[PDB]
Parts: C-alpha cells; sequence; structure tokens
C-alpha cells in the first residue's frame, strides 16, 4: 500500500540518478544506488513502521555483510529497508540500461 | 634464447635465485577445463552432458511400454566463422545434431519390439561454443561469465558463537547438505535438547526423524546404551562391575568384593586400586542401593500379570516400580550406562520432552509439521515422507558429495548411489554426539575444501537441466494417448523455448558480463576471477564479516591481493598462478617430493583435506644441485602457521615462489617493499590502461610479461612455421615447414590482421607484425603485437625519467609534474572508437527505407555525403556535422488537410524542430573509420552498400585464391616433372602455355595416365573451388535477424583523437596515482651534468606513507637499464667494431650474483647483433622476479656498470635559476601508466537549452542530460553560512520555476539584473493543493 | 572538474578551464554584447560565441576579472566544504586549486571533483564576497584552531 509509493519514488529517482551521471557500465554504476538508498528511505519511525507492514519486505536478509549490529532498532529497520530497496533495484536499474540506450532521440 | 624464436631478439636479464621445475602454464585451464569437459562425450556415464543424458532418461511416466534413448551426441559444426559471425551482430551458436529412435512394444508383451523408427537427426538446441580464448560471442559483443564458488554438499558444521541465546553457550549443529532439494538442520536447546529444522521453518521434535525408519524406541535407546547388565534373583542385588569403562567414580558407599571390602568410602581410586581390582579375578557382588535410584529402565519389559504401559521409553524409576519388578520376577534389568560422559545423557532427554513414540504419530506430526495446516488423511504423510526420502530424480548426492559423505565418516569407499540409507542418519547423529564431545575439531565455514568452485560448464548444464525436464514434460506430454500418434518427424520437441532459457543464461545478469577492453591483463583476469555474488551463493545460511577477511588455506589456491575497489571487497579472489582445478571441482596447487637423502623433481597437485594433515615447507629455503638439506633447523610449517621443524620432518616443498601471487599483481617487481593495500591499489591501477601508439616495453619486468602476452590470445600465435611468404598491413603467410605437414593440406595458413574496430570500452585494436620477410618461425613463436604488446611481450604503460624533489608547488601531496617534451612525442595519444548506431523507425503507415536528399541543410554539410545518407571513408566529423542522414518516415502526416507548404518544403518531417545531427554529441572531433550496414533477406540496399560488398567480395578473393594458386603451382611443377621421362620439350613448355597445348601425344601409358590424373585432379579442384566461392558469396549477401521495429542498422566506427589535459588520471604500478599541475616547458625543469632534462617530476612526501620502496628500487634499477641503453647506443652512434660491443655485451649479461641465467653467446656469430643493439639501445629489458628476485648488492654491482654513482644521488642543475642543487636527487626511471578516466569526458555544467517542463532534466547539454543533485548538505552549508538569495536561488529561481528563468535570461541579457524575490510558482501550487479540500488559505500581515 | 593544484593566485583566487569559463558565463556573454554594441541579435552574439574570435575573449576577461564563484565538493559534512573564491583561466579542462586548502575539505588531490557554482545574481556576489570567501574564515567555526595549515 506505501511500499508502491516508495518503490516508485525510488524508480523514478534512480532513472533520474542515471539520467544525469551518464555512466554506461554495469560494474561502476552503483553511486546512483547510492543515491536511491540514501533518499529514498523514509525518516523515522512512523512510515518505517507503516511500509513494512504493506506488503513488499521481508525480515530476512539476502546479504550478511549489509546487516548492521545494534540495539538501536530503527538503525536495522533503515538498513532494512535500504538493503531490500538495492536489491529489488539491482535488476530494475539494468532493465532500465537496457532501455536507456535507445531511449531519446538524440 | 632457443626457447620460443623471439627471445633471441631481446635477451631478459632474469634475476630468478630459486630453481623453477613447473614452467607457466596456458593460464586459461580454468575457463576451457569445463567447456573440454561438457562438450567432449564421455562414453562412462559420469561428469558430461551424457552423464546428465543417462539419470533422467528413459521416461514414460503412463503406462506406455515406450522408452526412448539417443545416444547421440557428438556431431556439431558452427554455422560461421568466429570473427565473421563477431563483426555482423549474430550470436555465435552451433546446433547440436541428437539422433534418437524409437520402439513400440505391444500389449502384454515382454521384451518385444513390433515397431521401430530411425531419424538421422533432431534440431534441438543451439549451443554457443567459446574459443581458444574464452569469448563466446552475443549480438556481436563477446561476453565471459564469471566462475562462482558454491557450498559443496557433505557434512558441515558450526558452533553458532551463543547467537540465539547470547549467555556464550556453544550450539553444535550438522547440516546435511544435497546437491538440490530441501535442506535438514539440527538444532541445539538451551535445556540441552535437540530440534530440527527444515527449509528454515519452526522447530521440529528431535525423534521424529529417526523412528520413522520402521524402528522402535527401544532399539534407539539399546542403540545409545550399551552393555549394562543389572540382574535380580530372589533379592540378589548384584550386577556386573566395569572397571575399564570408567577412570573415575565417587563411591557414596562400601563396596566389597568376595567377603572383603574392595573400595572404602571416600577411598583412593588411584591407578593401585584399579590394579587391585583388574588383577584378582572378582565376580557380581553387591551395590548400593541409591545408585539404582539414579537409572533409567531401556528396554520394552512386560510383567507377570500386567502387560503393557510399564517401562516404555524413559520411565523414571520409583519406589513402586521396584516392588512390581520384584514381584514380576525380572531376570535381566537394562538400566543406563552414563555413555559420553564428555558431553553427558542427551539421548534420554530427548525422549522425555518429545511425548510421541509412535511412528504414525510421527509421520502425522511431521504431516502437520511441513504443512502450515492440513488435516490427516493417512496417504498425505506417506507421501510427504515419501518426498524428503533419498529419491533419484527429487534428490542427488553424485561423486563429489558420495565422496565427502564417504571422507567426513572414515569410508574406504568411494562409489555409491546417489540416495541416503538408514544406517546413514544414525552415523550423521554418531557424527554429531562425537562433535559434541571433542574427539574431532569443528570445521571452520572458509575452508577452500568445503567449498568449490564452479566454472561455466557447470552452470550450463544447470541451467540446461531446467530445459530438460522441460523437455521431458512435453515428451510425456506427448505420449499420453500418442500410440499410433508417434510422428517422430513432425511432433518434437520445439527447441523455442530452451534456446531462450540458453540466450538468456549466456546473456545474464550476475554470471555473464561484459570484457573490460583496457590492458589484457584485465582480460585475462577477468577470465580468472572468483566471485560469490549471484544467484547461487543468494542464500548465504553461514555468513558474515569473517567471509570476507582471508583464511590461510588462501596460500596458494587464490591471491589475497586482487579484489576490486567497490564495495565489495574481500569476496572476489582471483584464482593464482600455478593452482588447478581437481577433477571433482576444488584448486589444487603443486608440491614437489622431498625424500630423506634427495630431493625427487616430479610434483603432486594437493588438496585442503591432504594439507590438513601433511607438512608443507617455506618456499625461500637452501637447495644445493643434489638435493642435500644442509640446514640443521629449516623454518617451515604445519597447518598455516610458521613454526621451527627439522630436516626431515617435511616431505613437501614449493616449486617456485610465485604460487601466493596470481597473474594480476605479478606485473610488480618488489611485493615485499610495498604495503599490502597499496599493491591492491596497483592492482586496481593495473586494472585499467589504454593502449598506446608508441608500446614501450617494461625496461623493469618480471618475466610474466611474456606469459601473458603469449597466453592472452590477443596475439596471433604462429602454428607450424617456418619460411614466412608474404606479410603486409592486412595478412601473414607461412609456408609449411617440412617437419611436420598434412598430406594433401600442406599449403600454407592465413593470418588477418584485425585493423581498428570498436571495442568494449571504446578503444582501438591493431595488430603490428613482428617478421617482415624471410625468417623462420617455430610453432608458438609470436607475430603480431596487440594493444598494449611490445614484440609479443606486454607493455602496458611507458616508462620515464622521474626526479624525486618537492617542486614549487605543482606536486602537493601525490600529483604529478610532466614535460613538454612528452606532448611533442604525441606519447600516449589516446585513440577513442566510439559507435554510431543508427535508427530507421518503422510505422503502421508509410514507406520503410532511409534514404538520402534531407532539406534544411546547407551545402557545406552535403558536399561530404554520398548517396543514401553515408559519408566517405575518410570525412571528419566535427560537432554537428552529418554522419547519418535520420528520417523520418512518410506516415502521419499525408492525411493532413494543412500544413501543405510544409509538406511541400520540409514534407514527412525529415528533420525535428531544432536539434543537432545524429552522429556525436557536441564536442568532439575526428574522422570515421569503418561503416556496417548489414541488409535483411529482401530488402533492396545495393546502393547503400554495393562497395563494402565488393570490398568484402575482393579481400574473400584475396585470401582464399593463394593456397589454391600455390597448389597450381605444385600441380605445374608436377606436370614439369613428369615428362621428363618422355618427350622432353620444356622449351615448349617455356614458349607455349597452356599446358604445350595440353598435354600433347607422349608415349601411350604416361599420356594416357597424365590425361586421366590431370583432368581429373583440376576437374576436382576447379568445382571445390567454384563451390567454396558461390558457398561464402552466399554467407556475405544475406540477411540476419533484426527487431520488426527497425529496418536496418548501421555501425560506424567514430575515432576520435584526444590530445594532453591536465586531468589525464595518471598512475603507476605501486598505487600512486595523480593529475597534470601544468604542462611545465622543456627549459625550465632540472637536468644533469650531460644536459639531459627531467621527464616527470613527483612528489617523495608521499613515500613515507604510501610505504613504496619497491617503486624506489625499480626507479633505481630502470636508472640503471637506460644508462646501459643509452651507453650501447652511444657504442653504435660511435660505430665500432662487433668484437668491442660483444664483450660489453657478455658483461652486461653476465657480471652478478648467483642468478642462475645461463644464457651466452656464441651460438649465434657475425649476424643479429645489430639487430639486438638496435632493439636494445632504447633501454635494457632487466627481468627482476617478485620474491626471489634483486638484493640491493645486485643493483649496485650492475649500477656500477653504468659509470653512475653508488647511492643514485646524481647532482642536478636548474633550468629556472640555473643554481647547482644541494641535496643531491636521486633521479631514475618509472613505468607510469594512463587510466581510464578522463577530464574532458567529466564534463558537466549545461546551459539553458529548450524542452524542459520540470528541473531541466530533458534535454540539456550533455551526451543524455538530466539536471539534479545540488545536495542535502549543501543546503545546510548555506544555512551555516546564513545565505539566503543563494538558499532563495537553490529554492525556486535558479531550481524550480520556468518562466523565472526566462525573467532572469531577460534580465541578464538586456542588462537589467533584476531578480524579483518573491514565492514564483510553487507556493502557489501549494495553495491550489491546499485549497482543493475543504479547508482554505487566508491572506493577512 | 577533476581538482589539480596552483602554485600561484592567492588565498581568494582559484583556477578555472578554459572551454569551461567560455560556457559558464554565456547569458553574460550575451548582455555584454548586447550592451558594447558588438552583436546586434542574439543569433549575431550566438555565431560570434562560435566562431570564438579574440574579442569574445576580450568580453570574457571583462567577465572573470572582478567576479566570485563557489567551489563545492560533494560530502559538505560541515560549513567549509563549500568555499568562494575568484576564477583565473587555465589553460586545460582541469581546475586549479589554492594548495592550502585541503583540511577544510577533507580530500587528498586523487582526482576528487568540485561543483562549481555561479552566482548568478548580484545578491549572490555579494553573499560569495562578504561570507563565504576563504579569506573571511581563518580559525575553524568549531574549534578555535586555524583551518589553514600547511602540509
Amino acid at each position: 500500500m506505501t511500499y508502491n509509493n516508495v518503490f516508485d519514488h525510488a524508480y523514478e529517482m534512480l532513472k533520474e540518478n542515471i539520467r544525469y551521471d551518464d555512466i554506461r557500465d554495469t560494474d561502476d554504476l552503483h553511486d546512483a544506488i547510492h543515491m536511491a538508498a540514501d533518499n529514498a528511505v523514509p525518516h523515522y519511525y512512523a512510515d518505517i513502521f507503516s511500509v513494512m507492514a504493506s506488503e513488499g519486505i521481508d525480515l530476512e536478509f539476502e546479504d550478511s555483510g549489509l546487516m548492521p549490529d545494534t540495539k538501536d532498532v530503527i538503525r536495522i529497520l533503515q538498513a532494512r529497508i535500504y538493503e531490500q530497496l538495492t536489491i529489488d533495484l539491482w535488476e530494475d536499474a539494468e532493465d532500465l540500461l537496457n532501455e536507456y540506450l535507445e531511449e531519446v532521440e538524440e | 634464447m632457443v626457447y620460443s624464436y623471439t627471445e633471441k631478439k631481446r635477451i631478459r636479464k632474469d634475476f630468478g635465485k630459486r630453481p623453477q621445475v613447473l614452467d607457466v602454464p596456458y593460464l586459461l585451464s580454468i575457463q576451457l577445463d569445463s567447456f573440454q569437459k561438457f562438450i567432449e562425450q564421455d562414453p562412462e556415464g559420469q561428469y558430461g552432458l551424457e552423464a546428465a543424458f543417462r539419470s533422467v532418461f528413459p521416461i514414460q511416466s503412463y503406462s506406455g511400454n515406450s522408452e526412448l534413448q539417443y545416444v547421440s551426441y557428438r556431431l556439431g559444426e558452427p554455422v560461421f566463422d568466429v570473427q565473421e559471425c563477431q563483426i555482423r551482430g549474430v550470436t555465435y551458436s552451433a546446433p547440436l545434431r541428437v539422433k534418437l529412435r524409437l520402439v513400440i512394444y505391444e500389449r502384454e508383451a515382454p521384451e518385444g519390439t513390433v515397431k521401430d523408427i530411425k531419424e538421422q537427426e533432431v534440431y534441438m538446441g543451439e549451443i554457443p561454443l567459446m574459443t581458444d580464448n574464452g569469448t563466446f560471442v552475443i549480438n556481436g559483443t563477446e561476453r565471459v561469465i564469471v566462475s562462482q564458488l558454491h557450498r559443496s554438499p557433505g557434512v558441515f558444521f558450526d558452533s553458532d558463537k551463543g547467537k540465539t541465546h547470547s549467555s556464550g553457550k556453544v550450539l553444535y549443529n550438522a547440516r546435511i547438505i544435497p546437491y538440490r532439494g530441501s535442506w535438514l538442520d539440527f538444532e541445539f536447546d538451551p535445556k540441552d535438547n535437540l530440534f530440527v529444522r527444515i527449509d528454515r521453518r519452526r522447530k521440529l521434535p528431535a525423534t521424529i526423524i529417526l523412528r520413522a525408519l520402521n524402528y522402535t524406541t527401544e532399539q534407539i535407546l539399546d542403540l545409545f546404551f550399551e552393555k549394562v547388565i543389572f540382574e535380580i534373583r530372589d533379592n540378589k542385588l548384584q550386577m556386573e562391575l566395569v572397571p575399564e569403562r570408567l577412570r573415575g567414580e565417587t563411591a557414596s558407599f562400601d563396596i566389597e568384593a568376595n567377603g572383603k571390602v574392595y573400595v572404602e568410602k571416600g577411598r583412593r581410586i588411584t591407578a593401585r586400586h584399579i590394579r587391585q581390582l583388574e588383577k584378582d579375578d572378582v565376580k557380581l557382588i553387591e551395590v548400593p542401593v541409591e545408585y539404582i535410584a539414579g537409572k533409567v529402565v531401556a528396554k520394552d519389559y512386560i510383567d507377570e500379570s500386567t502387560g503393557e504401559l510399564i517401562c516404555a521409553a524413559n520411565m523414571e524409576l520409583s519406589l513402586d516400580l521396584l516392588a512390581k519388578l520384584s514381584q514380576s520376577g525380572h531376570k535381566r534389568i537394562e538400566t543406563l550406562f552414563t555413555n559420553d560422559l564428555d558431553h553427558g545423557p542427551y539421548i534420554s532427554e530427548t525422549l522425555r520432552v518429545d511425548p510421541t513414540n509412535d511412528r504414525l504419530s510421527a509421520l502425522v506430526e511431521i504431516y502437520r509439521m511441513m504443512r502450515p495446516g492440513e488435516p490427516p488423511t493417512r496417504e498425505a504423510a506417506e507421501s510427504l515422507f515419501e518426498n524428503l526420502f533419498f529419491s533419484e530424480d527429487r534428490y542427488d548426492l553424485s561423486a563429489v558429495g558420495r565422496m565427502k559423505f564417504n571422507r567426513s565418516l572414515l569410508r574406504e569407499e568411494i562409489e555409491g548411489s546417489g540416495i541416503l540409507s538408514k544406517d546413514d542418519i544414525i552415523d550423521v547423529m554418531k557424527k554429531l554426539i562425537d562433535i559434541r564431545n571433542g574427539k574431532g575439531e569443528v570445521d571452520d565455514i572458509d575452508h577452500l575444501g568445503n567449498r568449490r568452485i564452479r566454472s561455466v560448464g557447470e552452470m550450463a548444464e544447470n541451467q540446461f537441466r531446467v530445459g530438460l525436464v522441460r523437455v521431458e514434460r512435453a515428451v510425456k506430454e506427448r505420449l499420453s494417448l500418442g500410440d499410433l500418434d508417434t510422428l517422430m518427424p513432425q511432433d518434437m520437441i520445439n527447441a523455442k523455448p530452451i534456446s531462450a532459457a540458453v540466450k538468456e543464461f549466456f546473456g545474464s545478469s550476475q554470471l555473464s558480463q561484459f570484457m573490460d577492453q583496457n590492458n589484457p591483463l584485465s582480460e585475462i583476469t577477468h577470465k580468472r576471477r572468483i566471485s560469490a555474488l549471484g544467484p547461487g551463493g543468494l542464500t548465504r545460511e553461514r555468513a558474515g564479516f569473517e567471509v570476507r577477511d582471508v583464511h590461510p588455506t588462501h596460500y596458494g589456491r587464490v591471491c589475497p591481493i586482487e579484489t576490486p575497489e567497490g564495495p565489495n571487497i574481500g569476496l572476489i579472489n582471483s584464482l593464482s598462478v600455478y593452482a588447478q582445478t581437481n577433477e571433482y571441482g576444488f584448486l589444487e596447487t603443486p608440491y614437489r617430493k622431498v625424500t630423506d637423502g634427495v630431493v625427487t623433481d616430479e610434483i603432486h597437485y594437493l588438496s585442503a583435506i591432504e594439507e590438513g594433515n601433511y607438512v608443507i615447507a617455506q618456499a625461500n629455503s637452501n637447495l644445493d644441485e643434489e638435493g642435500h638439506f644442509v640446514e640443521d633447523l629449516v623454518t617451515c610449517r604445519s597447518k598455516g602457521e610458521s613454526s621451527l621443524f627439522s630436516r626431515d620432518q617435511v616431505d613437501y616443498m614449493d616449486v617456485s615462489t610465485q604460487q601466493v601471487v596470481s597473474v594480476g599483481a605479478s606485473l610488480i617487481p618488489f611485493l615485499e617493499h610495498d604495503d599490502a593495500n597499496r599493491a591492491l591499489m596497483g592492482a586496481n591501477m593495473q586494472r585499467q590502461a589504454v593502449p598506446t601508439l608508441r608500446a614501450d616495453k617494461p625496461l623493469v619486468g618480471t618475466g610474466m610479461e611474456r606469459a601473458v602476452a603469449v597466453d592472452s590470445g590477443v596475439t596471433a600465435v604462429a602454428k607450424r612455421g617456418g619460411v614466412v611468404q608474404y606479410v603486409d598491413a592486412s595478412r601473414i603467410v607461412i609456408k609449411v615447414n617440412e617437419d611436420e605437414m598434412y598430406p594433401g593440406e600442406a599449403g600454407i595458413d592465413i593470418y588477418n590482421l584485425t585493423k581498428y574496430t570498436r571495442s568494449n570500452q571504446n578503444t582501438c585494436i591493431n595488430q603490428m607484425p613482428c617478421v617482415s620477410l624471410g625468417e623462420p618461425v617455430e610453432r608458438g613463436d609470436v607475430l603480431a603485437d596487440g594493444p598494449s604488446t611490445d614484440l609479443g611481450e606486454l607493455a602496458l604503460g611507458q616508462n620515464m625519467r622521474v626526479a624525486f624533489m618537492p617542486w614549487n608547488g605543482y606536486n602537493f601531496e601525490d600529483s604529478i609534474l610532466v614535460s613538454e617534451r612528452v606532448v611533442q612525442e604525441d606519447r600516449f595519444t589516446t585513440i577513442h572508437i566510439q559507435e554510431l548506431a543508427c535508427v530507421s523507425r518503422d510505422t503502421k503507415l508509410g514507406p520503410e527505407e532511409i534514404t538520402a536528399d534531407i532539406p534544411n541543410v546547407g551545402e557545406a554539410a552535403l558536399s561530404k555525403l554520398d548517396e543514401s545518407g553515408i559519408v566517405y571513408i575518410g570525412a571528419e566529423v566535427t560537432g554537428g556535422d552529418i554522419l547519418v542522414g535520420k528520417v523520418t518516415p512518410k506516415g502521419e502526416t499525408q492525411l493532413t488537410p494543412e500544413e501543405k507548404l510544409l509538406r511541400a518544403i520540409f514534407g514527412e518531417k525529415a528533420s525535428d524542430v531544432k536539434d543537432s545531427s545524429l552522429r556525436v554529441p557536441n564536442g568532439v572531433s575526428g574522422t570515421v573509420i569503418d561503416v556496417q550496414v548489414f541488409t535483411r533477406d529482401g530488402v533492396e540496399k545495393d546502393k547503400r552498400a554495393l562497395e563494402i560488398e565488393e570490398m568484402q567480395l575482393k579481400q574473400a578473393k584475396k585470401d582464399l585464391s593463394e593456397e589454391l594458386q600455390i597448389l597450381e603451382a605444385g600441380l605445374f611443377s608436377r606436370i614439369r616433372a613428369v615428362l621428363v621421362a618422355g618427350g622432353v620439350e620444356a622449351e615448349k613448355l617455356d614458349k607455349l602455355p597452356r599446358d604445350r597445348w595440353l598435354e600433347l601425344g607422349l608415349t601411350d601409358e604416361e599420356k594416357q595416365n597424365q590425361l586421366e590424373q590431370l583432368a581429373e585432379q583440376y576437374d576436382e579442384l576447379k568445382h571445390e573451388f567454384e563451390k567454396k566461392l558461390e558457398a561464402k558469396r552466399r554467407k556475405i549477401t544475406q540477411g540476419d535477424d533484426l527487431a520488426p521495429g527497425v529496418l536496418k542498422i548501421v555501425k560506424v566506427y567514430l575515432a576520435v583523437k584526444r590530445r594532453i589535459q591536465p586531468g589525464d588520471k595518471m598512475a603507476g604500478r605501486h598505487g600512486n596515482k595523480g593529475v597534470i599541475s601544468k604542462i611545465n616547458p622543456i627549459e625550465d625543469m632540472p637536468y644533469d651534468e650531460n644536459g639531459t632534462p627531467v621527464d616527470i617530476v613527483l612528489n617523495p612526501l608521499g613515500v613515507p606513507s604510501r610505504m613504496n620502496i619497491g617503486q624506489i628500487l625499480e626507479t633505481h634499477l630502470g636508472m640503471a637499464a637506460k644508462g646501459i641503453g643509452d651507453k650501447i647506443n652511444a657504442m653504435l652512434k660511435q660505430q665500432q667494431e662487433v668484437a668491442k660491443l660483444r664483450e660489453f655485451i657478455q658483461r652486461a649479461y653476465d657480471l652478478g650474483a648467483d642468478v642462475r641465467q645461463k644464457v651466452d653467446l656464441s651460438t649465434f656469430s657475425d649476424e643479429e647483433v645489430m639487430r639486438l643493439a638496435e632493439n636494445l639501445r632504447k633501454g635494457m629489458p632487466i627481468a627482476t622476479p617478485v620474491f626471489d628476485g634483486a638484493k640491493e648488492a645486485e643493483i649496485k654491482e650492475l649500477l656500477k656498470l653504468g659509470d653512475l654513482p653508488t647511492s643514485g644521488q646524481i647532482r642536478l642543475y636548474d633550468g629556472r635559476t640555473g643554481e647547482q642543487f644541494e641535496r643531491p636527487v636521486t633521479v631514475g626511471y618509472m613505468y607510469m601508466l594512463k587510466l581510464n578516466h578522463l577530464v574532458d569526458d567529466k564534463m558537466h555544467a549545461r546551459s539553458t537549452g529548450s524542452y524542459s517542463l520540470v528541473t531541466q532534466q530533458p534535454l540539456g547539454g550533455k551526451a543524455q542530460f538530466g539536471g539534479q543533485r545540488f545536495g542535502e548538505m549543501e543546503v545546510w552549508a548555506l544555512e551555516a553560512y546564513g545565505a539566503a538569495y543563494t538558499l532563495q536561488e537553490m529554492l525556486t529561481v535558479k531550481s524550480d520555476d520556468v518562466n523565472g528563468r526566462t525573467k532572469m535570461y531577460k534580465n541578464i541579457v538586456d542588462g537589467n539584473h533584476q531578480m524579483e524575490p518573491g514565492m514564483p510558482e510553487s507556493f502557489n501550487v501549494l495553495l491550489k493543493e491546499i485549497r482543493s479540500l475543504g479547508i482554505n488559505i487566508e491572506l493577512e500581515d | 572538474s577533476v581538482i589539480t593544484v596552483g602554485p600561484y593566485l592567492r588565498l581568494h583566487q582559484c583556477g578555472l578551464p578554459k572551454k569551461m569559463a567560455l560556457e559558464l558565463f554565456k547569458p553574460f556573454i550575451y548582455g555584454k554584447l548586447e550592451l558594447r554594441g558588438l552583436a546586434t541579435t542574439i543569433k549575431a552574439a550566438k555565431k560570434m560565441v562560435e566562431r570564438e574570435e579574440a574579442v569574445v575573449w576580450d568580453i570574457l576577461d571583462e567577465v572573470i576579472r572582478e567576479h566570485p564563484v563557489l567551489l563545492n565538493r560533494a560530502p559538505t559534512l560541515h560549513r567549509l566544504g563549500i568555499q568562494a573564491f575568484e576564477p583565473v583561466l587555465i589553460e586545460g579542462k582541469a581546475i586549479q586549486l589554492h594548495p592550502l586548502v585541503c583540511a577544510a575539505y577533507n580530500a587528498d588531490f586523487d582526482g576528487d571533483q568540485m561543483a562549481v557554482h555561479v552566482p548568478l545574481t548580484l545578491e549572490a556576489q555579494l553573499e560569495a564576497r562578504a561570507l563565504m570567501m576563504s579569506t573571511n574564515n581563518i580559525l575553524s567555526p568549531a574549534n578555535g584552531e586555524p583551518i589553514i595549515v600547511p602540509s
């Protein structure tokens, strides 16, 4: 319900970041994903407990290195949204790279 | 100098002290091993595609009695050439010819064949075949799949470090790993009990997985506890004593032995008291009562009166049970043993926790536990138990996993079926209890013996199995009801979904990657790359921060150096030089055998499990010629940590000092004297470099450059070479040697030199010839020189004269000051070839062809174009010039009542409103290279592409005519030789052509033989020539695949020459990058007493922080190398005799320490000395190895020969002030590099452009532009300054207003310079969005 | 662009590339060619920019002569990450920086980038030359230790 809005906002901001930073590889294209992981995440606990209540995100982790180790729950719940957003936006970034080479008539 | 017929021109002075037994490998065994295992067919059913064929076939699945077996997987031919299919933009794949057979059996006929069909070839599968380098092509682009590492099937262990309980208690688990299917794990409880985890679900009870083996609980507990016989016969209460079963026991009561006391209360239980009880034959004696109360009845007992429900499973005995067993009269009572005292009784506790002891209740419980909720239906539980039971299709324990399961349990067999059995889970539980005791240590997670490295063949097989089970699903669908409806040539399997699946897999996201075009050492380290990211390592059951760290198994298997500079640092480990994948899949590095007296020169390949018990000596240790160890205490190691051993306690030895580094960082001399992070940084400098035009050799190398340049495949390697016939700038042909020769295929081989075509990272590839004319070569010798290659030796960058001083500020911390002479030599002038990919849109209405004659174009731009909108080859495009004519089709506008004059002038919108031309976005300059218009079958593009067709026809004729002309010349020689015995008319042969009127009437037997042989051979050669010519003619002019939205795809290669620039992204081999401050002229730079100005000045102040002593020694050694080369150049310019330069070359190549290089002269004399003098006149190629390389004394004794001061402090002057410098500068020579980044490519700050509705995001000034990232912290910095108007521009006017940009542009251009402050058109949008609801916004002060 | 070092141009001055500064002040070039009467129409000024003759460089030298600018790295953890300077034309495509501003920027000269913000209004020029100069801030705004330290 609210995770779809965050997903669409992250897709739009990541498309604008790859449009602006105009890089054309799959090895160095990660700083635009760092732009999407640091901007599209919600700030305080209201939307964080509101987005994770909606579908699209789970508690289990894909990579062990990105999991934080602290006693504050809000840092782990923010890094959860960040890691899930990077995992769900890697393939969409490569799809918009495949659409990106012949999108704008220039 | 007789090794590969190219070292004789350029002798490398090797400083390798330690002896080498094993030579340098092919460096592509990892990429080619799985390919030669997957494609080559094995009649034995293991390790291949035939092994995957025999594991799922034959199947019928519904009452058919008709099996399908097809033993044919050998025939396969590529459809075109590799380079031609790479140019044409088509994927490079080959069909798989599989011949099938079918057997139809009658009803109730065992082993009866009534009908059969024969199929010679069934078209299925289009597999791409890799080349000898390992670059298979999709859509005209080479793709390299990165090899991975995955958790091999076996038995794993982990301690869990007290994670889920957080007190500090360990939790041992034995997670069995299959090849595919469900995973099973065991769990320890904080209350010391066992649980089962299946597919990461909740906790299962313990003994339900083991009592489902058609077993009873009493048999399980009798398998647990052993050999305790407590007997009661007429109130006896006397049992058997066990002295040897226990080492100590707290005796709380008096223990007597045959009328006398043996162990008193609180008596000694020492070795003497045990010996006095064991030496005397003591029968069964009385025990105290309280030993019984701590015991548990074991087996299923029944009384005389009562039956069941007593002593069933873990019944704690009380005072109500002793009277019952005394009334029933039990002769033998089985009680506990307290087995495994180091761990304790744990099975009886799990029996006490688990209420269920029946098998059917266990199946109902596990059937309700797998699903979230299902009612018990008496057949679902058996099906769910069979699904977890080991089978063939749903479960796999193939040869690697079965061998690991045998080695984990100390079994002696290696061959078995891929299924578990009844005793296997019992042995796994026994192994878990054995780890719980302590006999046997817990294996670490990050061993290389636990993780198996998989390559591209296993990945292709694992993806092909999904297509194969789809194929057998289609076969099971087709064989249903199709008894007489087989249709073996008609109703076969559609090969389109499996081709789409293999095209998606070889064009995947994580696995298949693009090969980086810069510095082909980067290519050969992409081909030797092992990463952990992907769908296979996506699960990560046991991972964390420890996986990214280094384990001491990483000694010689992979390298700890080569990791990328991104976030994933520590998880990509490049494979080392000498390591080799075993036949199971694990990595093995070679070790030579050491006997008692001598050292045997043979080598073995050792794995991690072998070296866990073996002893491995160090690499740097003394060894004489015979093999006797002269050192009494050789420093060695046992399990990874170095500790001093004796001379005979080791039986292995390292072959060479190269195994601890891979091929990427083996080009850096003195890796001891550089820091590890800085060596990693130097590897990240060497991973990217554009090729240079001059390509000067590394004067300081390691000897790895020739091996990389001969093993990467970027240069042409001459096979069966010999006398060279003809070499030009595009072709190399070699006359065949008389040593090896094919009967009928003696001929010549053609080497087509690839010219300047576009690569992946916009780089040029070129192949310069090495042998000019008339020189014998060897099979293995090089002939072409690729990008960054100097005469078959790898030359990534170029070296220059370096002055170590602080300058006037132009080198701050690590900046670089260069000279103007480097610009004068056109040095590292990069050549960037980009792609012009034209598009011709096809709509619902209008024509499809894009033609010439586009209006609204000036005649100055139309003069450089030929017909049909293509420019001439050699015309320069600068910015907005037209390379191809873009054409919108004539649809969408012919049914318009308006704009008739616009359709008369500039009809159907042939150009845009206001846009640039479609060549390159603006800011460039450069000429065209090659046009690649490829046509469709029936498209009529002759007027645009007739030139390339005629040119490629002439190239094909010039390539494939010379071999048959040499064969025809040999035919004419045999004509001139066959008529010697009869009718000598050689003057008539030389006078009249055409075989002297075609072999006139000589002696009849020889005449008939000559006419028959010449007619037969001439007609067959003419027919074969016409067949090859017509076949290649049908190959060239044809059609290829294309998207239906476009008609043609025009590819124009556009070369751009980029001059010198102050950014330059310049670096070295030791992790020292820097930028150009200012282009410094020649006359104002320091120079020595001979007047040679320096070429580059870097900053020594970074030296004590970047820890680069190897840079200093490379500098001081390159100084001596170029000094020897300059003395050779002076002897050449003085034109001395051969014998005077000969003694100098001998003294330069023998004087030193024991570097064991037995190269010498008097092999070739009076020739080829001037050639090597002209080769090495620009500098001496001294090869310095990494670990057994140069010392300081070797550098001093070699540098005294070049008439240079020993400390390196060469006194310099000044070019700006002329004052003699104090603190004499150690000048020398360093091998510099230019990276991929360019300062003119990083250009930004677009201007006010049209077609922008919000935030100036579409159509700015760039290639593809977008306006954002002012920042979220810079706004707060402007708040911290107190900037209001700059922040006001950051809010509305400069940032987020359309009318405000026009007003500000009018203010700047008209000269008003009025800001007009306020809240323009953003707060108005806020008011329109707030007042849309039932609440409004008023207006007050 | 890529930041390089400039061993001159006293503290309230830095460098700026030629082909970048020719483009950064394009409406200012248009306005001053309208003011001096050298360009009659706007397309004449757009052609005079494309020709790159000497009087265009004279007008550009009149633009850059006493006009401020902002240099602004992407990590601004504190206020001294963005600093106002004075551009001087440098041959090439890279930016020459004052040597002693590296501790305030917390980065070394290895190819790190810095945005070049042009003050477009007169009040923004006053904000640059009054508050954001490197000569206005000598001490640190958090400790009192001077931020300009030789290295």
